[PDB]
């Protein structure tokens, strides 16, 4: 989909500050991922050495 | 009276119908029937003691 805003009021019915935290709660979801896959790592037979 | 009665029936109905369609259009509008049914519960609920 796209919006085409620099700063979207409602896009699927959604307000402004719902848009914010949506990203926000995509930051968090890609940092939490990363953060999981990086202690997988540190369990990985790899890093024993 | 009966024919009155005959037609108030037809009537009132197509009445309704605009009426459920117009809710529908607001749910296109606001976005997810999802969304605004949520809506409709938190004013549901601000509306009784809830």
């Amino acid at each position: 989909i796209i919006v085409e805003g620099d700063h979207p009021s409602g896009a699927g019915g959604f307000s402004a500050a719902l848009l914010a935290r949506g990203r926000e709660a995509v930051f968090l979801r890609d940092r939490a991922d990363i953060l999981s896959l990086r202690i997988q790592a540190a369990k990985s037979r790899q890093c024993k050495t | 009276w009966a024919q009155g009665r005959e037609h108030v029936v037809g009537v009132l109905q197509a009445e309704l119908e605009q009426c459920q369609a117009a809710m529908k259009a607001l749910e296109n509008s606001v976005g997810g029937r999802k969304k605004l049914k949520e809506v409709m519960s938190f004013v549901d609920k601000a509306r009784k003691g809830e």
